[PDB]
Protein backbone atom coordinates (compact mmCIF):
# COMPACT_ATOMS: atom_id res chain seq x y z
CA UNK A 1 0.00 0.00 0.00
CA UNK A 2 1.38 3.60 -1.30
CA UNK A 3 -0.32 6.45 0.60
CA UNK A 4 -2.03 8.84 -1.94
CA UNK A 5 -3.57 12.13 -1.11
CA UNK A 6 -7.33 11.80 -2.04
CA UNK A 7 -7.28 15.07 -4.12
CA UNK A 8 -5.46 13.49 -6.95
CA UNK A 9 -6.66 10.03 -6.49
CA UNK A 10 -10.19 10.84 -7.62
CA UNK A 11 -8.12 12.97 -10.47
CA UNK A 12 -6.01 9.86 -11.92
CA UNK A 13 -9.79 7.72 -11.93
CA UNK A 14 -10.94 10.70 -13.87
CA UNK A 15 -8.09 10.01 -16.25
CA UNK A 16 -9.78 6.80 -16.29
CA UNK A 17 -12.81 7.66 -17.56
CA UNK A 18 -11.88 9.40 -20.38
CA UNK A 19 -11.86 13.41 -18.79
CA UNK A 20 -8.94 15.42 -18.13
CA UNK A 21 -7.52 15.78 -14.82
CA UNK A 22 -7.89 19.33 -14.55
CA UNK A 23 -11.74 19.57 -14.69
CA UNK A 24 -11.69 17.81 -11.43
CA UNK A 25 -9.59 20.65 -9.46
CA UNK A 26 -11.58 23.08 -10.79
CA UNK A 27 -14.63 21.69 -9.49
CA UNK A 28 -13.44 20.08 -6.17
CA UNK A 29 -15.85 21.78 -3.96
CA UNK A 30 -18.99 20.94 -6.32
CA UNK A 31 -18.10 17.22 -6.63
CA UNK A 32 -17.49 16.89 -2.66
CA UNK A 33 -20.45 18.08 -2.05
CA UNK A 34 -22.10 15.87 -4.67
CA UNK A 35 -20.66 12.84 -3.22
CA UNK A 36 -21.59 13.87 0.33
CA UNK A 37 -25.22 14.88 -1.21
CA UNK A 38 -25.44 11.43 -2.34
CA UNK A 39 -24.73 9.89 0.63
CA UNK A 40 -27.48 11.60 1.97
CA UNK A 41 -30.00 10.18 -0.31
CA UNK A 42 -28.45 6.73 -0.17
CA UNK A 43 -28.86 6.18 3.71
CA UNK A 44 -32.37 7.42 3.49
CA UNK A 45 -32.93 5.04 0.33
CA UNK A 46 -32.93 2.05 3.15
CA UNK A 47 -34.28 4.25 6.19
CA UNK A 48 -37.33 4.79 3.99
CA UNK A 49 -38.61 1.10 4.97
CA UNK A 50 -38.45 0.01 1.72
CA UNK B 1 0.10 15.70 -18.66
CA UNK B 2 1.22 12.21 -16.75
CA UNK B 3 2.07 11.11 -13.84
CA UNK B 4 2.18 12.98 -10.60
CA UNK B 5 4.13 15.83 -9.27
CA UNK B 6 6.97 14.88 -6.81
CA UNK B 7 9.67 16.98 -4.49
CA UNK B 8 12.93 15.58 -3.24
CA UNK B 9 12.47 18.30 -0.25
CA UNK B 10 12.89 21.53 -2.81
CA UNK B 11 13.32 20.38 -5.80
CA UNK B 12 10.44 19.89 -7.80
CA UNK B 13 9.92 16.72 -10.25
CA UNK B 14 7.29 15.08 -12.69
CA UNK B 15 7.43 11.29 -12.85
CA UNK B 16 4.95 8.30 -13.62
CA UNK B 17 2.67 6.88 -11.31
CA UNK B 18 3.94 3.09 -10.81
CA UNK B 19 7.56 4.21 -10.79
CA UNK B 20 10.31 6.85 -9.68
CA UNK B 21 11.51 8.32 -12.92
CA UNK B 22 11.93 12.35 -11.96
CA UNK B 23 11.65 14.81 -14.91
CA UNK B 24 12.46 18.41 -15.03
CA UNK B 25 9.23 20.41 -15.01
CA UNK B 26 8.36 21.32 -18.60
CA UNK B 27 5.17 22.70 -20.80
CA UNK B 28 5.44 19.69 -23.34
CA UNK B 29 4.63 17.25 -20.57
CA UNK B 30 2.66 19.42 -18.52
CA UNK B 31 -0.44 21.07 -20.22
CA UNK B 32 -1.75 24.14 -18.94
CA UNK B 33 -5.38 25.36 -18.08
CA UNK B 34 -6.86 27.89 -16.09
CA UNK B 35 -5.42 30.31 -13.09
CA UNK B 36 -3.78 28.95 -9.87
CA UNK B 37 -6.51 30.81 -8.25
CA UNK B 38 -9.33 27.94 -7.72
CA UNK B 39 -7.26 24.57 -7.30
CA UNK B 40 -6.33 23.89 -3.76
CA UNK B 41 -2.77 22.87 -3.29
CA UNK B 42 -0.96 24.73 -5.68
CA UNK B 43 2.40 25.10 -5.73
CA UNK B 44 5.06 28.38 -6.53
CA UNK B 45 7.40 27.05 -9.18
CA UNK B 46 9.13 27.82 -12.50
CA UNK B 47 8.66 25.19 -15.50
CA UNK B 48 11.42 25.33 -17.68
CA UNK B 49 10.82 26.76 -21.08
CA UNK B 50 12.45 24.50 -24.23
CA UNK B 51 11.84 27.43 -26.29
CA UNK B 52 13.94 30.20 -24.54
CA UNK B 53 17.37 28.59 -24.89
CA UNK B 54 16.79 27.73 -28.84
CA UNK B 55 15.75 31.06 -29.02
CA UNK B 56 18.38 33.43 -30.32
CA UNK B 57 20.66 30.26 -30.36
CA UNK C 1 12.69 23.17 -34.83
CA UNK C 2 16.16 23.00 -37.20
CA UNK C 3 14.33 24.12 -40.58
CA UNK C 4 12.16 26.82 -38.45
CA UNK C 5 15.79 28.75 -37.38
CA UNK C 6 16.95 28.54 -40.49
CA UNK C 7 14.26 29.40 -42.80
CA UNK C 8 14.67 32.99 -40.57
CA UNK C 9 17.40 33.57 -37.94
C1 LIG D 1 17.10 16.97 -5.04
O1 LIG D 1 17.37 16.64 -6.41
C2 LIG D 1 18.15 17.63 -7.10
C3 LIG D 1 18.26 17.18 -8.53
O2 LIG D 1 19.61 17.00 -8.92
C4 LIG D 1 19.50 17.79 -6.42
O3 LIG D 1 20.23 18.83 -7.06
C5 LIG D 1 19.32 18.13 -4.94
O4 LIG D 1 20.58 18.15 -4.29
C6 LIG D 1 18.42 17.09 -4.28
N1 LIG D 1 18.19 17.43 -2.88
C7 LIG D 1 17.52 18.52 -2.49
C8 LIG D 1 17.38 18.71 -1.01
O5 LIG D 1 17.05 19.32 -3.30
C1 LIG E 1 -3.07 19.89 4.60
O1 LIG E 1 -3.63 19.69 5.90
C2 LIG E 1 -3.04 20.52 6.92
C3 LIG E 1 -3.67 20.11 8.23
O2 LIG E 1 -4.60 19.06 8.05
C4 LIG E 1 -3.27 21.99 6.58
O3 LIG E 1 -2.63 22.80 7.55
C5 LIG E 1 -2.73 22.30 5.19
O4 LIG E 1 -3.05 23.64 4.83
C6 LIG E 1 -3.31 21.34 4.16
N1 LIG E 1 -2.73 21.58 2.85
C7 LIG E 1 -3.38 21.34 1.71
C8 LIG E 1 -2.64 21.65 0.45
O5 LIG E 1 -4.52 20.88 1.70
C1 LIG F 1 2.92 32.62 -5.44
O1 LIG F 1 2.94 33.62 -6.46
C2 LIG F 1 1.85 34.54 -6.41
C3 LIG F 1 1.98 35.46 -7.60
O2 LIG F 1 3.30 35.42 -8.13
C4 LIG F 1 1.86 35.29 -5.07
O3 LIG F 1 0.73 36.15 -5.01
C5 LIG F 1 1.83 34.30 -3.92
O4 LIG F 1 1.96 34.99 -2.68
C6 LIG F 1 2.97 33.29 -4.07
N1 LIG F 1 3.00 32.35 -2.95
C7 LIG F 1 2.10 31.40 -2.66
C8 LIG F 1 0.89 31.28 -3.54
O5 LIG F 1 2.25 30.65 -1.69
Amino acid sequence: ALQIPFAMQMAYRFNGIGVTQNVLYENQKLIANQFNSAIGKIQDSLSSTA
Amino acid sequence: REGVFVSNGTHWFVTQRNFYEPQIITTDNTFVSGNCDVVIGIVNNTVYDPLQPELDS
Amino acid sequence: LQPELDSFK
